[PDB]
């Protein structure tokens, strides 16, 4: 927790294993959850160039020995000495040291030898939705436009059966004419074909002068296209759904980016609201005749995999094009039916954007997520960087392999990278098209150390992270965070106290999600509970062949509950949800802070008791909390469902609350409203707030995630006698829940029994 | 019963030698150099508390009229006159917070005594367990 | 200890015993014999 | 299990957790996911069980309620209970086509004065949201559209409604509210059908006594019996017995003319004369009493009660 | 294998009956008594100092005595709770030879049953 407060990094093992055999013994992958941008109260922005080691590229860090008599510092990684250049020869005395040597996380504003490009935003706006859906899309776009920064530059493109690329901010000679370059659908023009036809083939050329311009110079031209935004006029053939080329629309947007701004801040914002019907990205036919793909369809490798694979090839081609150019892409998919997240996820995970997943635009999840995307920080600027390159500087002992999360490997193959790639690797640095204040990347490491006598005396095992992002003030930036973990001194056990239960739990979530992308769900589940059972067998106190002597430390005891809920959650089970819902889950899981992703693994069950008169207490997620006299608050990052009982609900009906003896009932009813809106306005994509009550409202969500209390298994345990006719015929009206899930109590029983015999 | 125990009871020799003796040494040192840290931080505060009772002690009662201030004092008589019970409620209060500060550093440095026999002792449960249990697994082979 | 070992062995025996159930069927198979004998009496007519 | 020493489960075995039924858990919830597969595919499951011993009808009732299938429980495959039931399963109408419908889409609309709570019987909701859904749920709610892959001439579905009006001054006098049903089913001839049925009803005056002539005790008894046997699935049957007792006390005291603390002045109207006798036979019927029955036999009565019409429910 | 078990007995009980844990404890006891003696020196040097610093220093009496004795009697609560705390980690450090040599007798007896089995 304090480790996340300082640098934003969270290792699974705070103390590391010694050797390769020690890495096999600890049995879990060493890894961390560095949040790159991560506004904490420890960064200091300074307008001088960083001092760089010629051998390693290391920036002077607080764990550097400074030879004051020779004006030389030593690099802690390469063990080579470097001098202090000129200005740092004086004022290097022991009382006056710079902020490089005092604070671990330091920020360098990169003095250039010019107004750097402010962020760009395309608005790939859909038209083939229902009228009230489109009207509120106009309203949200007007409010988003009012939340543009003054220097920010925008370009509208409204698509449908064919893309209309509207040019902005024309001459004052007309004022009464808007132009739109129309590209017909069902025709996959290449990248260079779009450049030549548009004719675009101090950072704005006259070819793009009809195109992208400041919002401070357009104004009326933006408000015009948003208010003559209307439907498509095509009579569809009988039962056909309105024809839509989403894949063409993204290619036209990305091709404008190519001849225009190459390595400059830009983000395409898709507002898709229906699946692609024709042209590229084909997921279902133009007519509403044959079924769209399902989770069942991917299970039994149906014929609709021809629309899964060949549409994946197109969207990964556009994903790689967006990566090599340097611009991120956003999805605001808000369709009532299936739209195609599992193809369009490869473009948002590689570049890094938003995967907001509304249903119909009036719902709360869309509206505030758009305005939270363009909100400002305490300094008033936009709280998101661009063109971030994150390179690691490992030490001699350990070597990096993977960066599972919102980034993409580039290269620079060398001695810092080892074999056995988990995730995406063969690289030291990771490109990221844009990175906000929520992105978290899982960096995996492995300790080689073939001989146990290679660690330096009291080795702190240095590791330096370097991110080169661009801030929307117009200033290129470089932030370095330098961290150390002492490890594996010969008094045995040290690696295990450094283990913390939540950090490694999210790490195995991201590894399970990447391995479901490659192979099927059965073998990754067999690998996952093998990782659990081999951990529990070594990392517990027991005697062999005696399960009654089982014991777990405070670090080691809550991890099986995250593993039970992880095997219970929708990331590994592709059933019970549509493929777009599962892809929505996996897309935000790879980019999530550890505290918020832990909530998404095991949902919170903040309980609101009447008789307690005080703060909430976290109860166990089970159905021994559905008593009718309480209120419930489930928090699973996607639903903030507030569950009433039948006793509280009928108090609301006949009105105990209105008559003034029940002021405590008013506080019991306003606490769910006020504390939930606190939850909604802090976290990204703002979850669907839904009122609930017992046996009604929309409580089918909460009764789904909540474990059954009176398991039918405990309703078959031996010993029926002498209670058949007693006691005035009534007890409390219990609720019964049926699900495939064995109880948390019995899942620990197989965990203990299998670990003890092994 | 020479049944190839030689290579595997030898690694039980190695595990029992570099861990059973060395852990006992390395924690017997652990408390004695934090209780010699008790010696060093006790005596630093002996230094500043002795000097607070030599110049403040002598300055009162070496210079005429201020030594008359500790001649009248709070007077050695009854009838506390509603000024010298005003006063010494803060005298035992300053005695209270001085011993509160002393017990609270006592508590914090006794955490370093106690937060050392959980982890390393469980290691001695640990690395001798899979050696002994496997000494019944491979023993049931011939 | 043998008292409490086979007070359970006897108690398991009566719940696995259906002594009151196998008399109500011995009456119904006897009246099935009487019914099939009555059917052969009507068959000769 | 296989070994014959262990016996099958019973009502006393279910109420107080015996080890004779260690495998009924993943039994019952296996048949729930087969019924889950059945409704997305639009296939029905009918069960013709015939044995002296129990066939497990308590756990496999869940398909026949979920898709609209029928249950025929007999003691042998040769008694007249089996031969005639299987034979009328294939009986034809006046055109020679089967007297059943498949893949039915029962869809309900309402005026803005009232919504739908839920449905009880051989149907399952689809989650079709809308403005006509009520907060309260009775059974399968959260939709205006239910799947029923099997219906016939006797399949009757409970629909529960709730009035959402807050004040009586918002209604003009003599206001008529309307409701509507559509049934989109395959006919056996191989063609899409759509049966639209519309009813009109009038709201009462603000006085609470004016609804008394409009009461129908015979259909309301089927309503309370069906809601009782649904609530016994999750709650205790004993607690349901207290519920129907106290609802009978409130209904009788509200709709009868009597002097206070004078039992000799009691009188009930014609519309409420036989209704208290209905819950006398309801609390002694096998639907809520588990005595002298098998759980399979109780599952047989509860499955056929959820799909019968008003006259058959009065007979049982 | 019997030669390895026999010198396992010798290498183990040399730890058990070594009066070597004893002497390092006699080292920590002699610095315990003088350190509690120097606790009394902190007591005397501070008790006299807090008296002297109130000799010199210079609402009504029925408010400043209402406070500062409510700042007393929380001293009553904190040396009550912290000393009750103090004996608790005294007792968890009062496990030093209690279970560490219970480990060593567990190894001694478990390897004794293997030794008698090999001798049989």
């Amino acid at each position: 927790h304090e480790h996340e407060a300082a640098t934003g990094c969270r290792f699974s093992w705070n103390v590391w294993p010694a050797t390769r055999a020690e890495a096999q013994k600890i049995e879990l992958p060493l890894g961390c959850m560095f949040t790159p941008l991560r506004d904490c109260t420890s960064l200091q922005l300074v307008e001088y160039e960083p001092v760089r080691c010629r051998v390693s590229g290391c920036i002077l860090n607080p764990f550097c020995a400074i030879d004051f008599r020779s004006k030389q510092w030593t690099c802690p990684f390469s063990l080579q000495r470097n001098a202090f250049p000129n200005h740092y020869a004086m004022h290097i005395s022991e009382q006056n040291l710079p902020a490089e040597l005092l604070y671990p996380t330091i920020e360098y504003i990169l003095p250039q030898p010019e107004s750097l490009p402010p962020p760009l935003f395309f608005l790939v706006v859909d038209t083939c939705v229902i009228e009230e859906e489109l009207d509120q899309l106009r309203d949200s776009l007007m409010q988003a436009l009012a939340l543009m920064p003054s220097d920010a530059m925008v370009g509208i493109i409204t698509y449908g059966a064919m893309a209309m690329l509207h040019e902005l901010g024309g001459g004052s000679e007309n004022v009464d004419v808007m132009k739109a370059h129309v590209f017909r659908g069902n025709k996959e023009l290449t990248s260079t074909q779009i450049q030549q036809q548009l004719g675009l083939a101090p950072l704005l050329r006259p070819a793009a002068a009809r195109f992208i311009q400041p919002v401070g110079e357009c104004e009326y031209k933006l408000t015009s296209i948003l208010e003559e935004l209307r439907r498509d006029s095509w009579p569809v053939p009988s039962d056909s759904r309105p024809m839509r080329c989403t894949g063409l629309a993204l290619s036209v947007a990305l091709a404008v980016l190519e001849a225009a701004w190459y390595q400059l801040p830009a983000r395409v914002l898709l507002f898709v609201g229906g699946a692609c019907t024709s042209g590229p990205g084909q997921v279902v036919d133009l007519s509403l005749c044959e079924s769209i793909r399902h989770h069942l369809d991917l299970q039994k490798d149906n014929n609709n995999a021809r629309f899964v694979k060949k549409a994946l090839k197109y969207y990964t081609q556009l994903a790689n094009q967006a990566v090599r150019s340097g611009h991120a892409v956003d999805i605001f998919a808000c369709s009532l039916d299936q739209v195609g997240l599992y193809e369009m996820k490869v473009m948002t995970e590689k570049t890094g954007g938003c995967v907001v997943m509304g249903d119909s635009f009036s719902i709360n999840v869309f509206k505030d997520s758009l305005r939270k995307f363009f909100e400002t920080d305490s300094t008033g600027f936009l709280k998101m960087g661009f063109n971030a390159k994150i390179e690691v500087l490992c030490s001699k002992e350990f070597k990096v392999c993977g960066a599972i999360g919102p980034c993409t490997g580039t290269g620079k193959k060398g001695c810092q990278v080892s074999d056995t790639i988990v995730g995406e690797g063969m690289t030291t640095e990771w490109q990221a098209a844009a990175l906000d204040k929520e992105s978290t990347v899982a960096f995996y490491f492995e300790v080689t150390n073939q001989q146990a006598q290679n660690l330096p005396p009291g080795k702190q095992s240095f590791l330096q992270f370097q991110t080169s992002y661009l801030h929307p003030s117009g200033r290129r930036r470089l932030r370095v965070t330098t961290l150390s973990y002492r490890f594996a001194e010969p008094n045995t056990i040290d690696v295990a106290p450094g283990f913390d239960q939540e950090a490694a739990a999210v790490l195995m979530t991201r590894l399970a999600v990447f391995k479901t992308e490659s192979e099927e769900s059965l073998d990754v589940l067999r690998w996952l509970d093998r990782k659990l059972i081999r951990l529990v067998a070594r990392f517990a106190d027991y005697q062999k062949d005696d399960p009654s002597s089982f014991h777990l430390s405070t670090e080691f005891s809550i991890y099986p509950q995250f593993m039970y809920h992880l095997r219970r959650s929708h990331f590994l089970q592709t059933f019970n949800a549509s493929p777009d819902e599962t892809a929505y889950y996996r897309s935000v899981l790879l980019r999530a802070s550890v505290m918020n992703a832990l909530v998404m693994i095991q949902p919170a069950l903040l309980e609101y008791s009447f008789e307690q008169q005080g703060p909430p207490q976290p109860v166990l997620l089970d159905a021994q909390a559905l008593k009718p006299n309480v209120i419930l608050l489930l928090d699973s990052f996607f639903h903030v469902v507030v569950w009433h009982g039948e006793l509280i609900h009928q108090w609301r009906e006949q009105g105990f609350h209105n008559m003034p003896e029940y002021e405590n009932l008013r506080q019991l009813l306003q606490a769910p409203l006020e504390d939930a809106k606190v939850i909604l306005d802090e976290r990204f994509p703002v979850p669907k707030y839904v009122q609930c009550n017992s046996g009604g409202s929309q409580a089918r969500f909460l009764l789904a995630k909540v474990n059954p209390s009176t398991n039918y298994a405990q309703t078959a345990g031996g010993g029926a006698a002498m209670a058949g006719l007693m006691g005035d015929s009534g007890a409390a009206g219990e609720s019964f829940i049926n699900t495939d899930d064995v109880s948390l109590k019995v899942f620990m029983d197989h965990l203990i029994k299998l670990a003890v015999q092994s | 019963e020479h049944c190839l125990c030689t290579e595997k009871l030898q690694e039980l020799m190695d595990s029992l030698d570099d861990n059973l003796k060395s852990y006992e040494r390395n924690v017997w040192q652990l408390q004695v150099n934090v209780l010699e840290d008790e010696r060093t931080e006790l005596q630093m505060k002996v230094a500043n508390l002795s000097e607070r009772l030599t110049e403040i002690q002598s300055k009162i009662m070496n210079d005429p009229f201020l030594s008359a201030k500790y001649a009248a004092a709070g007077t050695p008589g009854a009838v506390p006159n509603a000024q010298t019970q005003l006063r010494e409620a803060s005298a035992r209060l300053a005695l209270a917070e001085s011993v509160n500060a002393e017990l609270e550093r006592r508590l914090a440095f006794e955490r370093s005594i106690s937060r050392s026999w959980q982890t390393n002792l469980r290691a001695m449960q640990r690395e001798l367990r899979e050696h002994l249990a496997s000494l019944a697994l491979a023993s049931r082979k011939s | 200890k043998g008292i409490e070992d086979r007070d359970r062995l006897l108690s398991l025996a009566q719940r696995q015993d259906k002594s009151e159930e196998n008399e109500r069927l011995k009456s119904e198979v006897q009246q099935l014999k009487c019914r099939v004998e009555k059917l052969t009496r009507g068959a000769t007519v």
